[PDB]
């Protein structure tokens, strides 16, 4: 006996701000330099039920897409081998990033005092759970239906053999949750998301489509549909701490540290995975990097925060100076260490060499010469008895690991930054690749104690390390990682054992 | 426009020329190394377990080495120092409902859409015409409205758990429990707004229920207990266990089931029980996960079962007294109902039902010695 | 030799198995933390194994404490019998009186080394972590980039190798 | 294995070489010639309207000529002779809920899954301990169970319409209404089975409720009305109208809202109201549809408004007496309740609520002169 | 608290569905029927309304998520051969009408059944047929929204009423399903319709579509296919329930034979025409497919299984074999001759298709290929030629008739198949028949068959007037929906058709 009536999410969110009540111990449980205001609002007026409905619609579309049309089309098989190998690393590393984003957003939700800011953070927490499961499902699907399951099916335990995993862990695991909650927000939301993760997702969809992959676009566009709320969350954090003198004291320091942290790893790794892990090229990494950092983030996004005192990072000039050759050097080092990965890597072919030379003049005389020498020595042939690390050792080109960033570097052979800093403190020696990480460590040494692969594996034979960490395929002899992407002449653990390659700590020579 | 490798003839031809004849590995199961709780591995376990990059020094971790970056002063990103409970493997916990994000949102979205349809049907049917005015004006508006702050505090108690959980399975479970808590609070507010819409003179502002929560007598000790559980507990395991296995199980169960779910029908209020049904479904769903985590995995741990049981009994002793105090204070809500709504016998029987359910489900699973007569006598001190 | 299992871990497990009293177990855990777990550690011998051995000692000490104490003591005392609240308040006061960032770092690191659980109850220890970390971050991040790398190297007392 | 045109290089090359530069037509709307009820043509309208291949001699058809094959004796596959009501266009009806098959099954599946979750919570929560044994054993088992046969007969009253309806929109609406009726009957049976599961000694066999329905006194005239509405009406429009706008709206509304939805909660029964809520939601949806079909389209027909109103008033007068008799017989169920359960004032008020709702919603839309006092007094004549 | 979590599933409720019906005097079917469906007849699938809704919802969600996300991103709606786009117009619309009339037929069967379980099976089929109607409608909707040629996809429901193939389609999937005895309607729909043609036809269509770059049709039609086990069970249960009534031994064989002839008479030529002529890449000759469908699949396994209730193979089966070899080639000759009356674009066979036809149908060339080459030389694809193949038909004295019963057009003087014509004058009107079975159907049941053919409705009207009046034009307002080719330029307009000066005549006025 009335008009049919219902209450929507907005009419309930209208009264959410009043939910929190004041008592003596109503404060954040974590250490922080900033005081978040308690009148902060959120751009999106969501309740638990409405958020569930929104996410369920997207999930039904993506999973109906994956289980009917993409499966019927063999879309998981008809993908270039190089891109299939690349998606292992990309999907698993994004999965770890989203997982640690869950914990980071939980810490942020603890920090916030306004109920609306808390609601936004909780929505992002559920979203990061969704994104974790989506990336895990990309690996799941490519394992069930892909042309090579190894690495997709056991990435969560084979990630731990290779060196790139430590840097990935720092950027998307420890940089997200370890430190001031505002600093963690800057790493995750203000810098990690606005600068890298979102354009990363879009560009990954572009490159995956170029290489016959339709599973990655299907999952990652659905992932990216959730990013407006997270960008709003980062903006809300910066707004909520903008009225505190602690902001004027510390916010620019935190933002610069977060920017350098993220860029130091996402400059070389992303470009290397794109340009060397793909057959069909979409765009040189230098142009994409310049557009992402100087155009989209450094110019527009950071400019939007000028009213709250946020300044452009002071290390942006250094990042640009070092961003030209970083991924080529990182790929040299990563191919030299192919046995330690959980993916198959391919040497550049003639077409790829010509594309590299066209887009990066001077690339050949250094990188192409090295790669052609490696190929002429049989880096791809198991009977050759050669892994490029042998070439590094013969030519007196040590490979170090940055104590802070965990990124491998070869200062005596790099084209980009070629500075090495070694310090001895309390019976230990630490090697740094730049001034910013060196300052980070000198300022707070106790935060940076991760052992690198050369210390954990010091004095151990490579085959023993690979065997112990389960780096083998189902047959028990063939390695997950290979120096090529063809289906024949795969390297076995006996091939690695015949080399007799024993890990050494490069710093002992000092 | 854009050429795709799956459909473009040239790119497709190159890709097909590069492909191998057969897959390079016969093991097409992601997470084949995960130990299955049931007959064969599920998608929940394939997609969830081992997503957290723990090292071996955190029980059950597969990685090695220290954390790359820690807190100022050396606090690890995750560590065994953040909880009292010890385990041989933190990844052993499995949610019995086996719900990862997709099923969870699917269920909650179904509930939301059915709620919308029901509200439209209730408004069009004019069933508000049979609800008692006094019950709607005082008890739905003020006290049922005041319970949403209790649910909201219980929800906020999950923050340090969502940050500190040492396992991805446990983290997902904790996040789902907290999200259900906030959902219950928002459903209480939604019912108040619906009543405001379909009843002239009904004020949906939270000022009256919030004043009852922060300044009344019925919810004084409940509010104190919620504040303690929320902001005075830095142990995520203690927070979750005490919220779900001690405080919620007794006080929230009595309030939702033995007062509102029981006395609302006597006043023609079929609207409050509709949302209390959802709250009870959420509670019974979360109970299975709570028991699996704290009794199947930690309480029955092959090497730390006795120690974990000692710690959990300690927590029960710590948080049972404030729960009994909250129940005793809430007993004063019976002095406000119209005379004859219920007698002391019905109240005593409901209290015994709640306490017996608690002892069977929770107290006895850790060897906690609880006297049902003692507890009910203590609680009834606030009635007569 | 092994990443996850080796002779050092086995020997330390055997050594741990023979602690029977809570006093000896707590003393061993404290000495281990002083010797092997911080940048200020006395030696880097166990660098590849110290975290796992520390976890094993922590488990043993936690079990022994739970056995030895009652509920109130297990909630409010450290393994050495001190009142956790008094220790926490004293450490927080010392941090609040800290003059510069070097003293603050020393205080926070020493607190972590000496009172990390299961030596101290988790509630008290994490509250102390909250307050001490707030203070230390406030002191450290003030004028972060003003000191040149040469003077910062001198202040940290590092030997420049290359 | 198979080579697909979309992905195969050579086949795809041929297909692409054959493609034109732009679509041959700029009109990419699949129902552009349908007159939209709302601003823009909806997906439901596009997928439904004009699916029936009616010729122009059936009001609104777009085809020409006679049916290719007719019945023995020559009666058409579809024809105007199968209903009394006339109209200028049988495709004018729109379901106000914009409800084609996909959304319909989506909603029903949501409700099914939510019901399963609620039942699991209700059983695990032990809420049966509060239900009155006499209400459960005597009224849930026998009389609520006896109502499932009324719902089944109302469901079966829709076969004539499902075969004879003269447009796709009307056919889909009638089919959905009938499916909802059968769903309610099955939900009654499902509740009885659930109680048999969680209440030892409860018998889920339909022998007792069926004996009550076919040989009892309270459901006698209701059974006679259902039989007449089902097997003695050969007019699909008469079946739908009399079922949904006369008999259901009064008798079923009183039985669901004013006896079970009202008295079940008084006996600690929060289970029956759970299903009666779904029944009421279905009723309100069907009521929107029925009002749109018979009052907005046929009753307000620009050319046959008066004639259709006369026909529907005749049907209302014809089927109101059996409905009043069904209510009068069902009145005898009030003397079987425990003394003090309800009194004459409440019964009279509930009867007046149902009658006034019917007069507002249905009787007044066709100018049917109904005396509320006369109807209520007639129904109360058999109160004892 | 205190109990174990418990629930009730569809089976535990279905266990008591058989008792829902009660006995009263007027509990009987409302429709004329020779048979008596016995009560106490059980159904194979234990379903209740909500469980059926859940299982259909899963499929719907999967299918629509596939269509809205990956197939739209891949542009799969455009990258389809033009011939298959034109073919899908007809296929989707005609199957949609079949499903829609199946809704009413199953409603009639639900009225007929007396057991609550048989009623439940029929009701589930009713809801399924609604689902399939909306699914075919959605195939047309998607191809109109996203395809290369929306016209015909966007108005098939009113532009189908111009051409002659629509009349026969209506008889098979519209009037055959609902007009007549309920058991006869079931035999047309379930026992023969679905089991013999529609069931295998859906999978065959998905095969031919996939071969032609079409991914929308497989996506929708495989989901449609997932439902047909229950419908086959419904047909089996119908035959079982009427098996013990003495009327079965009298009438079941006659009804089955009439239903089989009704279905085959239309689907033998039409399906072959649509498959072979409306596609670029061929999956299989229609002769082999038909032969497998009718004798190895349906007339064998299926009718062999049913024979234990007195069912026997149709007596017209040999005649169907005799007439099925060349049926679809003749039908396409006629259908192309009347291309202006369609709502789809047709094309002549090209060189590879002509060689494929001559390889799979020896002798196909000298007749059909030579006629098509004559037409192509006459400029049948050039709007400035002023030639439509109907002009050649009239010139060479090859009149086209329309079967009074089946509505299938035929040219006896040119057909390689039946070639038999019957003309009777009864009560001032002349009727033309192409077979003995339809002639007997009309002689026994004259008042059941009275449909006016296109030559009677259009008698004396100029072709352009008919096309314009029925809205057979594109959104331009002058270009026709139907074309004699599938190219993107040189499309015919209403002015060309008007210049032809083609005026319909009644072929039976010559007698
Ligand atoms: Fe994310
Ligand atoms: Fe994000
Ligand atoms: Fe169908
Ligand atoms: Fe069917």
């Amino acid at each position: 006996n009335r008009a049919p009536t219902s209450v929507n999410a907005q009419e309930v969110h209208r009264w959410l701000q009043s939910f929190n009540w004041d008592f003596k111990n109503n404060r954040t449980k974590y250490a922080t330099k900033y005081k978040m205001a308690n009148e902060t609002k959120e751009q999106f007026k969501l309740i638990a039920k409405e958020y569930a409905r929104m996410e369920a619609v997207k999930d039904e579309r993506q999973f109906g897409s994956l289980q009917d049309a993409l499966t019927r089309l063999n879309a998981g098989v008809r993908v270039h081998p190089k891109w299939n190998e690349t998606m292992k690393v990309v999907s698993n590393f994004l999965e770890v990033g989203e997982y640690n984003a869950i914990a980071a957003t939980g810490m942020l939700w603890d920090s916030a005092q306004a109920a609306e800011q808390k609601n936004g953070y909780l929505a992002q927490v559920l979203d990061e759970i969704r994104h974790t499961h989506q990336c895990a499902y990309v690996n799941y699907y490519f394992a069930k239906n892909g042309q090579d399951p190894a690495g997709h099916n056991d990435a969560r335990r084979t990630r731990t053999i290779g060196p790139l995993w430590k840097g990935m862990k720092r950027v998307f695991s420890d940089g997200f949750i370890s430190g001031d909650a505002v600093e963690c927000s800057l790493n995750l939301q203000l810098v990690g998301e606005a600068c890298f993760t979102n354009p990363l997702i879009v560009a990954v969809t572009e490159w995956a489509a170029a290489n016959g992959d339709e599973i990655t676009p299907t999952v990652f566009l659905s992932i990216e549909t959730d990013e407006l709320r997270h960008m709003a969350n980062g903006y809300q954090t910066v707004v909520s701490i903008a009225n505190d003198p602690a902001s004027a004291k510390y916010l620019n320091t935190d933002l610069n540290n977060a920017f350098w942290t993220q860029q130091k790893y996402f400059t070389p790794v992303l470009g290397m995975l794109f340009e060397y892990g793909s057959k069909f090229k979409v765009e040189p990494w230098v142009k994409t990097w310049n557009r992402w950092v100087y155009e989209d983030w450094g110019g527009i996004w950071i400019g939007r925060l000028g009213k709250y005192g946020v300044e452009s990072p002071r290390s942006l000039k250094d990042a640009k100076q070092d961003a030209y050759w970083a991924h080529h050097d990182l790929y040299l080092l990563a191919y030299a260490l192919w046995p330690t990965g959980f993916f198959r890597l391919a040497l550049p072919d003639q077409e790829e060499m010509e594309w590299f030379e066209a887009n990066y003049p001077g690339w050949y005389d250094h990188y192409g010469k090295i790669y052609e020498e490696w190929r002429a020595r049989g880096c791809e042939d198991p009977s050759s008895g050669f892994i490029p690390l042998m070439w590094f050792i013969e030519n007196n080109h040590p490979i170090y690991i940055d104590r802070v960033s965990q990124v491998p570097f070869c200062p005596s052979l790099a084209k980009g930054a070629s500075t090495l800093r070694v310090h001895e403190y309390n019976g230990q020696m630490h090697t740094f690749s730049d001034q910013w990480g060196e300052r980070m460590w000198l300022a707070e040494p106790e935060r940076y104690e991760c052992q690198n692969i050369f210390e954990q594996y010091e004095g151990r034979e490579l085959s023993e390390v690979i065997a112990e960490l389960h780096g083998l395929r189902s047959d028990g002899k063939t390695l997950i990682a290979q120096p090529h992407v063809r289906g024949d002449k795969l390297w076995t653990l006996d091939d690695i054992k015949r080399l007799n390659c024993v890990f050494k700590n490069p710093v002992k020579a000092f | 426009e854009r050429r795709r490798g799956l459909t473009d003839p040239e790119m497709a031809a190159v890709i097909l020329k590069a492909l191998p004849e057969a897959p390079l590995d016969g093991n097409n199961k992601m997470g084949y190394f995960v130990t299955p709780r049931w007959k064969r591995l599920t998608e929940y376990e394939a997609l969830t377990v081992y997503a957290q990059p723990n090292a071996d020094w955190i029980a059950g971790g597969l990685d090695w080495g220290d954390w790359t970056q820690k807190f100022h002063g050396g606090r690890p990103s995750w560590g065994n120092e953040t909880t009292e409970l010890r385990t041989v493997d933190w990844f052993k916990h499995r949610d019995p409902l086996r719900r990862w994000h997709a099923p969870y949102v699917k269920d909650k979205a179904e509930e939301w859409r059915y709620t919308d349809r029901f509200l439209q049907g209730y408004s069009a049917d004019g069933q508000i015409r049979a609800m008692n005015p006094t019950w709607r004006d005082e008890f739905i508006n003020r006290y049922w409205g005041a319970f949403l702050f209790n649910e909201y505090g219980l929800f906020n108690a999950h923050s340090q758990g969502a940050r500190e959980a040492l396992s991805d399975v446990t983290r997902v479970s904790l996040a789902f429990w907290g999200f259900d808590k906030i959902d219950i609070a928002q459903m209480i507010q939604l019912e108040r707004g619906f009543l405001a819409k379909i009843v002239p003179g009904f004020d949906e502002s939270t000022a009256v229920p919030k004043a009852e929560w922060t300044n009344g007598e019925v919810y004084k000790s409940a509010r104190l207990a919620v504040e303690g559980l929320w902001q005075e507990v830095f142990d995520w395991n203690e927070s979750a266990f005490s919220v779900h296995a001690v405080y919620d199980a007794l006080f929230g169960q009595f309030v939702r089931r033995e007062f509102f779910q029981r006395l609302a029908p006597r006043f023609g209020d079929n609207l409050t029980p509709f949302f209390i049904n959802q709250a009870q479904t959420y509670f019974q769903i979360a109970k299975q996960g709570v028991q699996d985590l704290y009794y199947n995995c930690l309480g029955d741990d092959p090497e730390f079962s006795d120690y974990n049981r000692t710690v959990m009994r300690n927590w029960t002793g710590k948080w049972l007294e404030p729960t009994i105090a909250a129940l005793r204070d809430f007993m004063g809500l019976f002095a406000k109902l119209p005379a004859g709504t219920t007698d002391k016998e019905e109240i005593t029987a409901s209290l015994y039902r709640v306490v017996d359910d608690w002892i069977e489900d929770y107290a006895s699973r850790i060897d906690f010695k609880a006297d049902r007569d003692q507890i009910v006598k203590a609680v009834l001190a606030g009635l007569k | 030799l092994g990443i996850h299992s080796n002779d050092t871990r086995d020997a330390w497990v055997n050594k741990i198995a023979q602690l029977n009293t809570l006093e000896k177990a707590a003393e061993m855990l404290k000495q281990f933390r002083m010797d092997h777990t911080t940048p200020f550690r006395n030696s880097y011998e166990l660098d590849n194994d110290y975290l796992w051995i520390e976890a094993k000692l922590e488990e043993k000490v936690a079990v022994l404490k739970a056995r030895a104490f009652n509920e109130v003591d297990f909630r409010h005392k450290t393994a050495f019998g001190e009142d956790a609240k008094s220790v926490l308040d004293g450490t927080v006061a010392k941090m609040n009186a800290a003059k510069d960032k070097w003293e603050a770092e020393k205080i926070h690191i020493g607190f972590r080394q000496a009172y990390k659980p299961p030596i101290m109850p988790v509630n008290y220890f994490l509250d102390g972590e909250r307050q001490l970390g707030t203070r230390l971050m406030e002191l450290r991040n003030l004028n972060y980039y003003d000191t040149p790398l040469e003077e910062l190297r001198k202040q940290r007392g590092v030997r420049v190798v290359h």
